[PDB]
């Protein structure tokens, strides 16, 4: 085994101790530790582990400042070297060249594993990070100042490497596989935009459409907008932006389910409206579009909508199913939704509710630190935790979907506004009124409404069509 | 078996909600959590002699989701209003909540508690002497509880329990 | 769902990165950015069932070369890349062969082979070539290109069906 510099002069070379490291009952798995310990084993020089990496880094800034980490990496990185063995000594004495087996052990088995991986850390700080930077332009001029002046033949790649990336995240396509199937129209046709509505674009080109908006706002979403709960907390517009525009489109959408169903007022047409939706629905299961179901799903559990028995007994019963069946999704905390998500093909969108419950629990229900031997430890595994939820996510953000993008229609639901200049109260106080009008409670009989729209209803399914 | 209890907690994000149904789940003596694992959301109880199972719905983080409130609120019997004693606007909140379960169970008399819940060490903003005004405008148990020793917790999901038994 | 961990090992600038983050993301990466160690991840149904694939990305650049022993332990799978206009980095493959068998102590281990950048026209080395030593491992050769995506779902499920069977 490799002697080690004295830990006076290196600090990362004291002994593990349950004082200062606690492991988790082939590599270990760490429970706790001082800040010290955790960067020397985020810089291991015996094994890899690419995905403490992203642990550490994703969850660090509860623990440590970003100029600290920065500090701390560069001292791990700074290695003294042995002097010359006895043996060494007895060679130089007389004239002839050590063979200093101990030294090049010690730079090929410890110092340049440890100075590559401190190069890693800061590779994909820089790379999947660069927040941190961004966000203090000091911190930036450091990490380039620490880079541009590794020497050393050995690193020298990679030193090259990193200052072209920095580079290059400052002033900061997709193969496939199969061509997108054609794009569908039914009643609005290409450009007229002025006709586009619920039942006048095609169900499938609208699951479509919402499908590729709802993927690329859940694909936006960064770990920097979730750590720390930062989205429940009074700068969440400041710190989770992505993640609310993201809730607030699914957010609209439901609403506007729920607005198309209730503003017609006449039976039969609210069936065909309803039935379209249970159609839409249909799509986004078939595309995994799990956001878009539980839109769908939300909006028809929704207090206006549920109460709407006559409604309801008019759908088809194989559309009762559907319905029913994405329903089960959500029951029982979500069991079956996580058994069909782990099942599936990506491209997907997960539902990002689940996750955040997750998260915020994780955090608020740990300790920050545990106490040992009378020293305060880290609590890693805390960390870990909420490291597996962002990176489960970022799993799912990476598989595109194979679908043409139709920008007249994108750009309808990026401007849909159910609620126009309305405050949430007045337009959900408005939308159960609506309900209560169009369907009285018992024992208050129904009245009839007249049509109000002037195209046919008649579906065209959502089977896709395929011309040469 | 025995009776299960469908209850859920509702109010505003933000202002250590989480901490009362974690507390309650929680192993009393580790302070830990994993909401990821099932059995982090139901729990056997004794409540006056008779043992019965407790499940706990809890979206806290998702408020955001505010057109995904009637489907949460749908699925259970009692409800636990809470609110924060250092946030007024948290409190003045409750009405919404309860205006919107009424509207969801379809009912005036909905087996619910308000909690007001200590999150942190901050000035309190609303007396407790408010909170039990408005509970008893509403005929509804006050109960007042800490997101740190544990203080309140069971007699908040009891007294729940009990709101439903004698419903 | 049953995890797998496989591993991209092969010469500098062969292409392993790039064959990764085609899978990953359907992207192809045009720098050329000296990995030192990365880690992905992707859930995909093969031949019907479910998977979860870590895939270890690793560093070819010779400097590297004491720390390869640490993620050949750990992988299940690997596979072995060259590139097919480049006859060193076929001459390298062999080190790799052997390391890994004696690292893991067995000649039984799920590997492919796999000559990349196969949409270059200046081929140096021939597929006979390259075929008759996946046979002589008794593995199989997949021709790819990260560039395209000729062939990297082939040889990464291949991979999987590999260790599947092991
Ligand atoms: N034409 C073509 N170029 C490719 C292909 N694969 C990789 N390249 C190019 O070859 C270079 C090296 O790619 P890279 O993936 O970084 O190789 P690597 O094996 O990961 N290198 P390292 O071992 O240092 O990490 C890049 O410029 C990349 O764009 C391919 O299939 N076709
Ligand atoms: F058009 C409709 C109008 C109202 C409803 N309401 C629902 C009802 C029931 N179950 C439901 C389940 C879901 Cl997921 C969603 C809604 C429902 C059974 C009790 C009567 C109503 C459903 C439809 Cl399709
Ligand atoms: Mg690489």
């Amino acid at each position: 085994q490799m002697r080690l510099p004295s830990a006076d002069v290196y600090r990362f070379a004291e002994p593990d101790s349950e004082e200062n490291i606690i492991f988790e009952e082939g590599i270990p798995i760490i429970k706790a530790g001082t800040v010290i310990k955790l960067i020397e084993r985020l810089t291991y020089h015996m094994y890899a582990d690419p995905n403490f990496v992203r642990t550490f880094l994703t969850t660090y800034r509860s623990f440590c400042k970003p100029q600290e980490l920065l500090s701390l990496i560069i001292e791990r990185f700074e290695i003294p070297e042995p002097e010359p063995t006895e043996a060494d000594r007895i060679a130089i004495e007389n004239g002839d060249q050590p063979l200093s087996a101990e030294l090049k052990r010690f730079r090929k088995e410890y110092i340049q594993p440890v100075q590559l991986r401190v190069l890693n850390v800061c590779r994909h700080w820089v790379e999947h990070h660069f927040y941190d930077f961004e966000r203090d332009a000091y911190l930036l001029q450091r990490m380039e100042e620490f880079i541009g002046t590794v020497r050393g033949k050995a690193m020298k790649k990679w030193v090259e490497s990193i200052t072209k990336i920095i580079q290059r995240k400052k002033i900061a396509n997709i193969t496939f596989q199969s061509s997108p199937p054609t794009v569908e129209w039914h009643i609005s046709r290409p450009g007229h935009i002025e006709t586009f509505d619920l039942l006048t674009l095609h169900p499938i080109e609208i699951a479509r459409q919402l499908t590729l908006l709802e993927s690329d706002l859940y694909r936006a979403v960064q770990p920097s907008e979730l750590v720390g709960s930062v989205w429940t907390k009074e700068d969440k517009e400041i710190n989770s932006p992505n993640l609310l525009k993201m809730i607030r489109h699914t957010t609209n959408l439901t609403l506007w389910f729920e607005k198309c169903i209730v503003e017609t007022e006449n039976l039969e047409e609210r069936v065909a409206v309803v039935s379209r939706i249970i159609e839409i629905l249909q799509v986004f299961q078939e595309l995994n579009n799990f956001n878009g179901v539980l839109e769908v799903v939300s909006a028809m559990n929704s207090s206006p909508v549920y109460r709407l028995d006559h409604t309801f007994e008019q759908i088809p019963s194989r559309q009762k199913k559907i319905l029913e069946e994405a329903h089960e999704l959500s029951e029982d905390h979500y069991k079956k939704y996580l058994a069909k998500l782990r099942s599936i093909n990506p491209p997907c969108v997960p539902f990002f509710g689940i996750y955040l419950t997750n998260i915020l629990k994780t955090e608020e229900g740990n300790p920050e630190v545990l106490k040992r031997h009378g020293k305060e430890l880290i609590n890693f595994s805390k960390r870990r935790k909420v490291a597996e939820i962002t990176g489960e996510i970022q799993q799912y953000q990476n598989q595109p979907y194979c679908l043409r993008v139709e920008s007249d229609i994108k750009r309808f639901f990026e401007n849909l506004n159910p609620m126009g200049n309305s405050m949430e109260k007045e337009f959900t106080d408005y939308l159960f009124n609506k309900s209560l009008e169009i369907e009285p409670r018992n024992p208050k009989p129904l009245p009839r409404f007249p049509k109000k729209y002037s195209y046919p209803l008649k579906s065209p399914g959502v089977r896709p069509s395929n011309p040469r | 078996g025995m009776t299960e209890y469908k209850l859920v907690v509702v109010g505003a994000g933000g202002v250590g909600k989480s901490a009362l149904t974690i507390q309650l789940i929680q192993n009393h003596f580790v302070d830990e959590y994993d909401p990821t694992i099932e059995d982090s959301y139901r729990k056997q109880v004794v409540i006056d002699g008779e043992t019965c199972l407790l499940d706990i719905l809890d979206t806290a983080g998702q408020e955001e989701y505010s057109a995904m409130r009637d489907q949460y609120m749908r699925t259970g019997e009692g409800f636990l209003c809470v609110f924060a004693i250092n946030n007024t606007k948290s409190f003045e909140d409750i009405h919404q909540y309860r205006e919107q379960i009424k509207r969801v169970k379809d009912s005036d008399d909905v087996p619910m508690v308000l909690v007001g819940n200590k999150c942190d060490l901050a000035a309190r903003t609303v007396e407790s002497r408010q909170a039990q005004d408005l509970a008893r405008s509403y005929g509804i148990p006050y109960i007042e509880t800490s997101a740190k020793t544990r203080q309140g917790v069971e007699d908040a999901f009891y007294t729940l329990v009990r709101e439903i038994r004698q419903h």
